[PDB]
């Protein structure tokens, strides 16, 4: 148990910094995902909302 | 060509408006689900010092 | 121990659920990601393409 123990306290912490790397992993794609979307479609519908302009004449 | 005036409007319009909201609605989400990933850190945090 | 078990063990296995909760989201974030990189890769193109196509005219 002891063992089981430092074994399930590997796997805790193993999971503490699995966990803390994807509470890292889950911010880069929460940020990832906010930046591309905030730039992407931001720009790219903004481009959209050119084309109502860049289209005219 | 009434259509050309359409498409050219309704691909414009209809897409930016529809597809700039997706992208800051989603970006608020996503801010939120980082704030989840940062809470989780400060969940291991927590547990570590307890 | 067998109650530190308990307790490292259960930790271990939430945190992993924490563990595939993240990575599971980090995962649809970046289908989402790359839904958006995609949607922003085909409007940025499908205006590139046809300003290329109109740029004359």
């Amino acid at each position: 148990l002891s063992d089981k123990l430092k074994e399930a306290e590997t796997r805790a912490e193993f999971a503490e910094r699995s966990v803390t790397k994807l509470e890292k992993s889950i911010d880069d794609l929460e940020d990832e995902l906010y930046a591309q979307k905030l730039k992407y479609k931001a720009i790219s519908e903004e481009l959209d909302h050119a084309l109502n302009d860049m289209t005219s004449i | 060509l009434n259509e050309l005036q359409a498409l050219i409007e309704a691909h414009f319009e209809n897409r930016k408006k529809e597809e700039e909201e997706l992208v800051s609605l989603k970006d608020r989400i996503e801010r939120r689900r980082a704030e989840r990933a940062e809470q989780q850190r400060i969940r291991n945090e927590r547990e570590k010092e307890r």
